[PDB]
């Protein structure tokens, strides 16, 4: 770095290293102070200004910034293993014990869907939509939007594997650092598929908890128990409605979305189709009158016979759709 | 104030980050990169045109779609260098950009175009049996994904660099 002793002179892969290890820090550092500016530039004027009401702010921000001391005190462990010099020697243990606790975050982002909802909502609210002008015409923000700073653990997360993985490649084989770098990636690894799961158990759950029965008959407890939502999305039906269809690893739900107060509910659409009784029909375009970009599913119509044809959007989302629901049956019969 | 959301998407191997950057040092190249608001005219119109990196999110598919909501242009990215990461955009990402972003604007956009003539990169590709990406290729694909249009570019010397992003500016402008 530009910090360090011109004395200092080494190998340009140890300067590389020593780059990789400060361009960590100075992201800490940024992360620190954007989190801050998150609660004090959007939050707190929202709330003084009755812009937005406590409990809706507390939804959309909820625990952003609670987690400060975790950075800053990595920043602190980072300090204290540099030299008079400017050099870091070893970093592995450090980050070993540190990137657990990004355990922390799990909750925030599995809220980030329900709170990028109620923004959404927000939209229709004049005053909201001018304090986030008002927002974006101030050198603070740097131009980005609220969403951005909401995003901030996020898009912070992903990219410690990558910043772990930069120092690793210019760590010398010899250093006991290489040992601790690669469990560090595994733990790094082991937290954000962690996070990733329950953003997805959360996203399901959401759903689940919108789903309408008009009969109990289309009641079905793999619904309720799935923890992972494969495919959600909107496509058209043979008759031109439009449904909504989820599918979960174990069961696919076809609804029609329903008004209620724009909280959107999916009203079930005849039966839930288990994963284990559905099959998929490839259709060529123009087979059926709605015609491009179609497939059919069905019950393994042994079982009183329902089947759906699904138009998409284009070929290659038809295709998202068609391998989804493809992998999905093909999952099941491979552990049956 | 004319606002737009761009989002890179693309294999991780292909650059992504570094074309990002290079929009934003000879001093050094950061491995990593947070959003950012380039400010681009087009055709008379000042637009700002905020970026949003998704390295690191290939592996992550639940976290992932966080990305796409409100964006106005998807940059489709691919590496001439690798014929693989082109394969990948109509096999993954294409799928994935039409579910998640539906009417959104894409540009098509191969990267390390420095390196189509590069010695070294054509003979790795011949032991895989493979070459670099032609231009051709890349407009064919553009059509096929529906794409606003091709253009190549070299995040190493920024030939092309500063065109990509005016035409993704273009795009979102649509």
């Amino acid at each position: 770095m530009l910090d360090i002793t011109m004395k200092e002179s080494l190998t340009t892969r140890e300067i590389r290293r020593q780059e990789a290890i400060y361009e960590m820090s100075r992201g800490e550092q940024d992360l620190i102070e954007d989190l801050k500016l998150a609660r004090k530039a959007y939050h707190d004027p929202m709330l003084k200004l009755s812009i937005m009401s406590e409990e809706e702010l507390t939804h959309i921000f909820g625990d952003l910034d609670s987690y400060i001391p975790l950075h800053e005190d990595l920043l602190t462990r980072i300090g204290e293993a540099t030299k008079p010099d400017g050099t870091v020697e070893q970093i592995g243990h450090i980050l070993v014990s540190w990137l657990p606790r990004l355990n922390a975050y799990r909750g925030y982002c599995s809220n980030q869907l329900a709170a990028k909802a109620l923004l959404d909502q927000k939209k229709q609210d004049p005053r909201v939509q001018d304090f986030l002008q008002r927002c974006l015409e101030s050198p603070f923000s740097r131009k980005l939007d609220l969403w951005s700073f909401l995003d901030i653990p996020r898009s912070r997360l992903v990219k410690y594997p990558l910043l772990l993985k930069e120092i690793l490649k210019h760590t010398p084989k010899e250093h006991p650092d290489v040992q601790l770098l690669e469990d560090a990636i595994l733990i790094i690894q082991g937290v954000l598929s962690d996070i990733n799961l329950k953003k997805g158990e959360s996203e399901c759950q959401y759903y689940i908890d919108k789903l309408e029965y008009l009969d109990e008959k289309q009641r079905d407890p793999r619904i309720e128990a799935s923890k992972v939502l494969l495919c959600h999305g909107e496509l058209r039906s043979k008759s031109g409605h439009k449904l909504y269809i989820f599918l979960f690893q174990d069961i696919l739900v076809l609804t029609r979305p329903v008004t209620r107060n724009e909280r959107h509910s999916y009203q079930v659409y005849r039966q839930p189709i288990p994963v284990q009784e559905l099959v998929l029909e490839d259709l060529q375009d123009g087979d059926v009158r709605m015609a491009k970009n179609i497939f059919r599913i069905r019950f393994h119509d042994p079982s009183p016979a329902q089947s759906h044809t699904l138009q998409a959007n284009d070929v290659f989302h038809k295709q998202q759709w068609f391998n989804c629901i493809r992998a999905a049956i093909a999952h099941h019969h491979h552990h049956h | 104030a004319i606002r737009k959301k761009l989002v890179i998407v693309g294999d991780g191997a292909c650059g992504k980050t570094c074309l990002l950057i290079v929009n934003s040092p000879e001093v050094y190249v950061p491995t990593v990169f947070e959003n950012y608001v380039a400010d681009i005219e087009v055709d008379g119109k000042q637009v700002e045109l905020a970026l949003w990196d998704t390295a690191g999110q290939e592996d992550y598919d639940r976290l992932r779609p966080l990305s796409y909501p409100d964006t106005d242009v998807i940059l489709m990215c691919f590496s001439i260098d690798s014929p693989d990461s082109l394969e990948n955009i109509p096999e993954k990402w294409t799928p994935e950009v039409k579910h998640f972003c539906p009417n959104v604007p894409i540009i098509l956009v191969g990267n390390k175009k420095d390196l189509r003539n590069d010695e070294h990169t054509r003979r790795e590709l011949a032991k895989m049996k493979q070459e670099p990406v032609k231009p051709e290729e890349g407009r064919d694909m553009a059509n096929r994904i529906g794409a606003f249009g091709y253009m190549e570019c070299s995040a190493k010397t920024k030939d092309g660099v500063r065109e990509v992003f005016e035409m993704a500016t273009r795009a979102a402008l649509q």
